[PDB]
């Protein structure tokens, strides 16, 4: 990627995947990969976009 | 006969026969309690923002 930027659509602590955050990013090739957040703030219900 | 008190009354009250009532006298006000289930609320991302 080149020039992504993340907002947080909806916020919402509860016991499920209850948070939407949108990516707006820029890739020069198209093509899944995979997304991760190294430390215990947030777990991401896919792996790869 | 002094007057009625269809016309006599304070506030604007109108005065009614069959049953004895009066109606539409603007005075006071209606305190309401709202016990609404948690299933109306929609979330955020499913309307416009």
């Amino acid at each position: 990627l080149s020039a992504a930027e993340c907002t947080l659509n909806e916020c919402v602590y509860s016991s499920d995947f209850g948070g939407i955050a949108t990516v707006k990013y820029s890739a020069s090739k198209s093509g899944k990969c995979a997304v991760h957040v190294p430390s215990g703030t947030a777990t991401l219900k896919e792996a790869a976009v | 006969k002094a007057p009625s008190l269809k016309f006599t009354a304070p506030f604007g009250c109108e005065i009614y026969t069959n049953p004895i009532r009066a109606e539409n006298c603007a005075v006071g006000s209606i305190p309401l309690a709202f016990d609404i289930p948690d299933a109306l609320f929609t979330r955020v991302s499913e309307t416009p923002t």
